């Protein structure tokens, strides 16, 4: 049970950051532009069993665009992403949508306005209506605060499985093993832990 | 092995390409990644297009052919015009032939839609280059080949759709103005024949796939074609009857009819009105008989999400709202149209019950339109009474919290209008929903909350007397609910909702002092409750009530010994004893609001003195101790206490502004001594521990003290009325305490808040302290520039605050830049251009504005040596830096301000407003106008930067640009035209004559 | 997880140290639970992310482990863990876990020591 998902939108909108958060849990603060596409499997556990997304995280910058719409072939779902702190990224939503549906004519698509965590929002709720005539689901999201960050995938899963009551569930957690500390690595740890204690945790002003 | 396709010295092994492509689309992990890179390098090879024929002929992988077509598209869209005519016709004929071949084979047509659609778009790209001037018979041949084959006819509809999109829907940014108009006129000239074909296919029918594709093209045509093609043929009737009855065509037809509803149409023609009514009548009839009756439960349908029901229902809401917003008046006068009007609205009511946020928003926009008009329009509401009654329930049951700012606003506005239209109906619905909460049948946290938000939203719509009776009923009812409920969780939810409602009804509070007093006292009781959310809601309700009712706390109410503000302050220690610091600050901020209602200076100052008693006394003790034992600042507890005192001051200063001065004066000297002592400690700790010290709790705590001090000063100065005191008392000690400390700390220890504070100082009193501004620049300019001029990412706060500070200095105290040494002024110019190159909108916009303001500042100086030297040294730097960010495709968000700057610079020369030559001697005949030399410089600069442009292109562009340098809109169009032309070869230089 | 008793529940953010990048990377934010297995009486940490409910920590509170301060925080602990099975195959990690307040971090340490004592039996 696996589905190809393409992720498109302007450079810097947070596509890769959002996927990474989902894959590993981390929040990457740096902007390293994607080169062509990055492909990563991503699994959720539902009340109907596991669902795998084959995530094609494509490049938004023209100069790094690679195969462009070539990446869209045989996609079964999509996320179009913009940045609510950048008007141009919303202005380009119809261009991404155009290029996407010319290749993928009848697929579920979520439009996502990312970075709603930032106070000075530039693309106002009132302005975001493009999704209505194109039958796209819409969510405000923040890869940084995790506002609504499950919603795009939960929605797509409900559409692809064809069950509107599908939920993400907790899978039971296996009992973890007892430990054996090698006295040969004893010192090894002292070092590695020394480095870790003296590297500051990020974002010490946040609520957690 | 896979890298072999990249070796062009050999012939291309198609089977290898097909392997690479398969490995990419169907492979995994490491293999997929390698193929990926290889395919990208293949595709981006500038000679790759030469292999397209071979791949399209001999590959058996449709993904390979798809990528081949991408390669060809790059050629067609960028370098087409370099090809000889015979080759262009060769390619054209190959693409056409491949499309027809694929369509004539039923198996391939069925199974290879991806490759065909890609081919069709490739063709459309060729039409954009070649048609009609180099291909006048394209449309006749397309029309002709349509009768040969149903598959070809169907595919031809996809081509015409894509053509229409490229010419009408997406041309604006992808083509020159002149080319867009050319292709628009060209499609217009031949549309008559195109429509004849579309109509015939619709009339004759049969193939649903063909019908659907035709209707898809029509939806695009409706963006631009004249109304007569719809209204003066049978096509309206076809759309609104036949094509609504079959579900294969219903979706596209409904979208078509929505766009039909938006056509430009004559207003004074009874036949057209009857046609507008009729197609609506037809469409709604087809829905009622073929899809679902008016009574259907659309909430349930949508929820079940069968087939394409969700999309269909979305599309129906869009059609009803679009049509009714424009045409409902057509249905309102004639009593034979009453049922139709009300049924259409009834469907909307049912759609409005669908649990789908974004669909709700679409219907809500319509309801807002309707109820607003019923509020104003004469002889109308009577029609919609039952609709409005249902809608009241729908809105009340869907009210969101006011934190959802836009949706709450929309919902409140609709409910307010509905309340005005029938106050009694609204009241009854609310009381009876409250009864359902009390009887347990509808009880839940969500439900009592939404009801409370709804009750709160309509505050101010009722008469004061109706409001009074309503409010009392609601409060009694909610108090009863609270009692009934068992357990702190439940009672806490109801209590918050009571707090909420009461806070939304200030008019009632203002008329009933005894009740207002009781509410505050009860909020104070709640400020001792540990249960989560209760203290926060108590404090938030307190300040909300204060914002609206403050006058009632500052006067002596009858049967009271004193103004309640006095009572609040007398007991403040006990009231706030269990609050978290943030809550305490809100409380003090609220008290500040009240105190500013007192306009007797002496009484105000004494109230302020009394409010600040506890923070001032703690301050006084620490001042002694902290100084005596500087180690005390190392005490975590001490640092926390100090920070909170400052924060308390900030909170009160926020609400009192100019009135806060006596309190700022009381602490000012010791506060700046504390700033210096904390600065010592920070420096001391960074010396002893390294840069890592800045991450420690102790140092972050010390810096918090510095930041809050800067915030307090910023807050006061931004609202101060007596600027003479600001300058005479506040500014000098401030600059002395903060500037050198900022300049002589290492980058990682410098607080960007310093810059922000200085921005406020210069904003408010810049003109009054010329020497202070000079001092600010000397302290912060070079050291900050050096922090942010190595990349675009380091020190983001400093970066933003830095350009805000330069902006205000260049606005208010330009003389400070005049007193800079030439070398420092050159750094200033470098700084401005640096901001241009930023993609961050904050920095970029300020960069452009400073540039613009600086030019104006220079212009003002008139014909003197500094201004003449400015132009000689920097005019060309500004012109070329601005062209750089215009043309590099990485700074599109700055386009408008870039254009404005560029226009101002070009106009300076076109008007002869620069007094000396811009060229250095013996570079050009010595009489030569700056106009001619500017033409020469730009032509040379653009030729070098864009060598594929002709001289004719560059000369026409500059000629247009200089002529248009007093008309921003046209200028901007010429710039955009240029941005299109630099992306291709062979752009028409006459495009710049567009008018 | 009804074969387990909930000894302690607290909201936390969890990090793992990446030596390669020499930086802390978030692993998850959500409820950190101390679960006592009612068969073995062994206590584990189990932590699930908000929204997705995915497992970001699953390991025994080993007696040998020592909670250490991070230079940047008065409300975190760092410790080495030699076998965590959140992502499947048991791996060693240098973890940091941060809480809402110093109070919470202190309480966590109190309970973490209580768990170590239980696991020593
Ligand atoms: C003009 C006045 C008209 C009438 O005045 C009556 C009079 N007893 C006023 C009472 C006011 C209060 C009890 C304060 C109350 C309305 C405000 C708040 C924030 C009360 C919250 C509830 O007490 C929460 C809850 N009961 C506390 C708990 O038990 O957990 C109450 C009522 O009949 C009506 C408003
Ligand atoms: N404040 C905030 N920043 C975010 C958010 N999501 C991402 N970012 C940041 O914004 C930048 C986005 O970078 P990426 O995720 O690489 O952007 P992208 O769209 O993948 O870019 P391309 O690969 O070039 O198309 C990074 O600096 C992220 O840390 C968010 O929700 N809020
Ligand atoms: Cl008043
Ligand atoms: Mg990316």
């Amino acid at each position: 049970v696996q589905f190809k998902l393409v992720l498109v939108g302007d450079g810097g909108t947070g596509k890769t950051t959002f996927v990474k958060r989902h894959l590993t849990g981390e929040f990457e603060k740096k902007y390293v532009a994607t080169l062509g596409v990055e492909v990563h499997p991503l699994v959720f556990h539902t009340n109907r069993g596991p669902i795998k997304f084959n995530v094609w995280d494509t490049a938004g910058l023209e100069k790094f665009g690679g195969l462009r719409d070539g990446y869209y072939i045989q996609a079964q779902c999509a996320i179009i992403m913009f940045d609510v702190t950048s008007r141009v990224t919303y202005k380009n939503v119809p261009n991404w949508h155009r290029d996407l549906v010319r290749v993928c004519e009848n697929i579920p698509i979520v439009l996502c306005g990312n970075k709603v965590d930032i106070k000075d929002r530039k693309v106002k709720a009132k302005s975001i209506v493009f999704h209505r005539k194109k039958n796209l689901q819409y969510y405000d999201i923040s890869a940084k605060s995790n506002y609504n960050f499950e919603k795009p995938f939960l929605w797509l899963a409900r559409k692809l499985i064809g069950d509107p009551n599908l939920e993400f569930v907790a899978m039971p957690a296996a009992a973890p093993p007892e430990v054996v500390m090698d006295p040969a690595l004893a010192a090894q740890y002292e070092h590695d832990l020394e480095v870790a204690q003296t590297t500051a945790l990020p974002d010490e002003d946040d609520d957690l | 092995s896979m890298e072999g396709i990249l070796d062009f010295s050999n012939d291309l092994d198609i089977a290898l390409l097909d392997q690479v492509v398969s490995t990419f689309y169907q492979g995994e992990g490491v293999q997929q990644k390698q193929a990926q890179e290889i395919l990208t390098k293949f595709q981006d090879n500038p000679d790759a297009w030469e292999k397209v024929d071979q791949i399209l002929q001999f590959s058996t992988n449709p993904q390979s052919k798809f990528i081949a077509l991408s390669i060809l598209d790059k050629l067609i869209t960028r370098k087409w015009k370099l090809l000889p005519n015979d080759h262009r016709i060769g390619i054209r004929n190959f693409v056409v032939g491949m499309i027809i071949s694929m369509c004539q084979d039923d198996e391939v047509f069925k199974t290879q839609k991806n490759l065909i659609n890609k081919s069709d778009l490739t063709l459309v790209q060729i039409l954009k280059q070649e048609w009609p001037q180099n291909w006048p018979e394209f449309i006749p041949e397309l029309i002709g080949s349509s009768s040969s084959s149903v598959n070809v006819c169907e595919n031809n509809m996809i081509v015409l759709k894509l053509l229409s999109e490229e010419v009408f829907d997406f041309s604006a940014e992808q083509m020159t103005q002149a080319k867009a108009l050319h292709l628009k006129n060209s499609m217009s000239k031949e549309f008559e024949q195109i429509f004849k074909l579309c109509f015939q296919v619709l009339e004759q029918g049969s193939s649903s796939s063909l019908i659907v594709a035709t209707l898809e093209s029509l939806l695009r045509y409706l963006h631009w074609i004249p109304y007569r093609y719809i209204y003066e043929t049978n096509i309206l009737e076809l759309l609104s009857t036949k094509f609504m009855t079959s579900p294969d065509t219903r979706a596209i037809t409904l979208k078509c009819l929505t766009e039909v509803s938006n056509l430009k149409i004559p207003q004074d023609n009874d036949l057209i009105k009857r046609q507008t009514v009729l197609f609506f009548q037809n469409t709604l009839q087809q829905i009622a008989t073929s899809v679902m009756p008016v009574t259907a439960d659309l909430k349930a349908t949508y929820a079940n999400a069968n087939g394409n029901d969700q999309s269909f229902l979305q599309d129906l809401a869009m059609f009803l709202t679009t049509y009714l917003a424009r045409n409902r008046a057509l249905l309102e006068s004639d009593e034979s149209l009453r049922e139709l009007l009300l049924n259409a609205h009834q469907y909307l009511i049912q759609l409005s019950k669908i649990e789908e946020r974004e669909l709700f928003k679409t219907t809500l926009d319509y309801w807002h339109n309707l109820v607003a008009d019923l509020f104003y329009e004469p002889l109308k509401k009577h029609i919609y009474e039952e609709i409005c009654s249902q809608l009241r329930l729908v809105i009340i049951e869907n009210m969101v919290r006011p934190e959802e700012i836009q949706l709450y606003k929309s919902e409140r506005e609709v409910l307010v209008y509905l309340t005005h239209l029938n106050v009694i109906d609204t009241e009854e619905i609310m009381i009876s929903k409250l009864a359902r909460q009390i009887d347990g049948s509808e009880w839940s946290w969500h439900n009592i909350n939404t009801l409370s938000w709804a009750i709160g939203s309509i505050s101010g719509t009722m008469s004061e007397d109706t409001e009074k009776r309503f409010v009392v009923t609601v409060i009694k009812d909610l108090l009863g609910l609270c009692e009934q409920k068992r357990g702190k969780d439940n009672k806490a939810v109801v209590a918050r909702d009571i707090m909420y409602v009461v806070g939304e009804y200030p008019r009632f509070l203002k008329a009933h002092w005894n009740f207002l007093r009781t509410v505050i006292l009860k909020l104070f009781e709640f400020m001792h409750e540990t249960h989560e959310g209760v203290q926060d809601m108590a404090c938030d309700t307190f300040i909300k009530i204060v914002q609206k009712c403050k006058y009632h706390f500052v006067i002596q109410q009858p049967r009271e010994s004193e103004p309640f503000i006095q009572t609040i302050i007398r007991d403040i220690q006990k009231t706030t004893a269990d609050l978290q610091p943030q809550q305490v600050h809100t409380f003090y901020k609220a008290c500040g609001i009240i105190i500013s209602e007192e306009r007797s200076v002496a009484e105000r100052n004494r109230l302020l003195s009394d409010l600040m008693q506890l923070p001032n006394m703690a301050w006084d003790t620490i001042v002694e101790q902290s100084t005596a034992n500087p180690t005390l600042l190392l005490d975590s507890e001490t640092v926390k206490i100090i920070a909170n005192i400052i924060k308390t001051n900030v909170a009160v200063c926020t609400s009192m502004g100019a009135d806060f001065y006596p309190q700022l004066g009381h602490i000012y000297y010791n506060m700046l001594q504390l700033y210096r002592a904390v600065s010592s400690m920070i420096s001391t700790q960074v010396a002893a521990e390294g840069l890592i010290a800045t991450k420690t709790p102790k140092v972050r705590g010390l810096r918090t003290i510095k930041k809050e001090i800067l915030k307090l000063v910023e807050t006061y100065i931004s609202k101060a009325r007596n600027l003479d005191d600001v300058v005479k008392v506040l500014v000098e000690p401030l600059l002395n305490a903060v500037l050198e400390d900022y300049m002589n700390n290492v980058p990682d220890a410098r607080d960007a808040e310093v810059l922000n504070c200085m921005t406020t100082v210069v904003e408010k009193v810049g003109h009054m302290i010329p020497q202070g501004v000079i001092l600010i620049l000397q302290s912060v300019f070079e050291c900050t520039l050096d922090m942010i001029n190595k990349d675009f990412t380091e020190y983001p706060e400093h970066r933003v605050e830095f350009y805000k500070l330069l902006k205000v200095i260049n606005e208010k105290s330009f003389a400070a830049f005049l007193e800079l040494p030439p070398a420092a002024f050159k750094l200033f110019v470098d700084a401005i251009c640096w901001a241009f190159k930023h993609n961050n909108r904050d920095v970029e916009v300020n960069g452009l504005q400073i540039a613009l303001d600086l030019v104006k500042n220079i212009e003002r100086m008139g014909n003197v040596p500094f201004a003449n030297e400015f132009h000689k040294n920097y005019f060309f730097i500004f012109v070329s830096e601005t062209f750089f960010v215009l043309t590099d495709s990485d700074h599109k968000s700055g386009f408008s301000k870039q254009a404005l700057l560029l226009m101002k610079l070009i106009s300076l020369v076109y008007d002869n407003k620069i007094s000396v030559p811009l060229y250095q001697e013996a570079e050009v005949p010595q009489g030569t106008s700056n106009q001619v030399y500017l033409s020469q410089y730009l032509a040379n600069m653009l030729s070098n930067a864009f060598p594929h442009l002709t001289s004719e292109q560059i000369a026409s562009f500059l000629s247009a640009l200089t002529k248009q340098c007093k008309d921003l809109v046209v200028f901007k169009g010429t710039l955009r035209d240029f941005l299109v032309q630099i992306k291709e070869v062979g752009g028409d230089p006459t495009d710049y004559l567009f008018a | 997880e009804e074969d387990e008793e909930v000894l302690y529940k607290v909201r936390a953010k969890l990090f793992r140290f990446d030596a390669d990048a020499k930086e802390w990377k978030e692993r998850g934010t959500g409820d950190c639970k101390f679960l006592k297995n009612k068969k073995t009486n062994k206590v584990r940490i189990l932590m699930r992310r908000d929204k997705t409910l995915k497992i970001c920590a699953n390991h025994i509170i080993a007696p040998e482990y020592t909670l250490k301060p991070n230079v940047g925080s008065d409300r975190s602990w760092v410790y080495a863990c030699t076998a965590d099975i959140a992502e499947g195959e048991a791996e060693a990690f240098t973890f940091a876990i941060r809480f809402g307040s110093k109070e919470n971090a202190d309480k966590f340490k109190e309970e973490f020591e209580k768990a170590q004592e239980i696991n020593k039996k």
